[PDB]
């Protein structure tokens, strides 16, 4: 599917709501508390990459294709937030433009 | 030094680097004899909104004002996609390998 393959990836991070039971019996019992107290959460996270990039010198004379927003007027622009509030992606960007001699 | 040797070597390419950017460039010109050795008053005739007095030069000038000289149309593209302002900075100037031919 296209991508970089490592022996050694990212760790998986998991994460779970710590189980409340509910108010148990006076009288005692060995079978499992099956009654819990619902409850979610929620909070911020932050994610940090550091790339590293190739630089590019070519000696090509003439010039070349590039990525350009799309050149039309439109009732939404591109890549943007529309009047409902929903963002919206017009195109998959590949990666290759700049030429390279084979 | 001499009849026999170089006196320079051909220069043109471009140096982009972060904050300043440096380009070169070299060409090959010829050089004719203009007026026949000599100065000359030159004027128009008549009343009119084109008219003149002036000397025409038995002298020759290096241009290099325009723009396209210094860059190629890559390195342009390279300039304006990137980038919101530039301004010159120095400048260098040479000639070499001077050659003159009697005809
Ligand atoms: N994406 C990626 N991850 C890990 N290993 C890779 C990848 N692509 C190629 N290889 C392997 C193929 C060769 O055995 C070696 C050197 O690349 P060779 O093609 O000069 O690395």
């Amino acid at each position: 599917m296209g991508g970089f393959g490592l022996k050694n990836p990212p760790p998986q991070i998991l994460i779970k709501n710590t189980p409340v039971p509910a108010d148990p019996p006076t009288q005692f019992s060995s079978q499992k508390i099956n009654s819990f107290i619902t409850q979610y959460s929620t909070g911020q996270m932050t994610v940090e990459i550091e790339w590293e990039l190739r630089k590019e010198n070519s000696k090509r004379w003439n010039p070349e294709i590039q990525y350009t927003a799309n050149f039309n007027n439109s009732a939404n622009a591109q890549f943007s937030v529309n009047n409902n509030g929903l963002y919206i992606e017009d195109r998959t960007i590949g990666t290759r433009y700049l030429t390279h001699t084979l | 030094d001499g009849v026999g040797q170089s006196s320079g070597n051909w220069h043109c390419d471009s140096v982009w680097m972060g904050d300043r950017v440096l380009t070169k460039s070299t060409r090959t010109w010829s050089l004719p004899t203009y007026n026949n050795h000599l100065y000359k008053q030159i004027n128009g005739s008549g009343t009119g909104d084109a008219v003149y007095f002036g000397y025409s030069t038995p002298w020759g000038y290096f241009d290099f004002n325009r723009f396209h000289c210094h860059f190629s149309p890559r390195d342009w593209q390279r300039l304006v996609n990137n980038h919101w302002g530039i301004r010159p900075r120095r400048l260098n100037f040479k000639l070499f390998n001077i050659q003159v031919k009697e005809v």
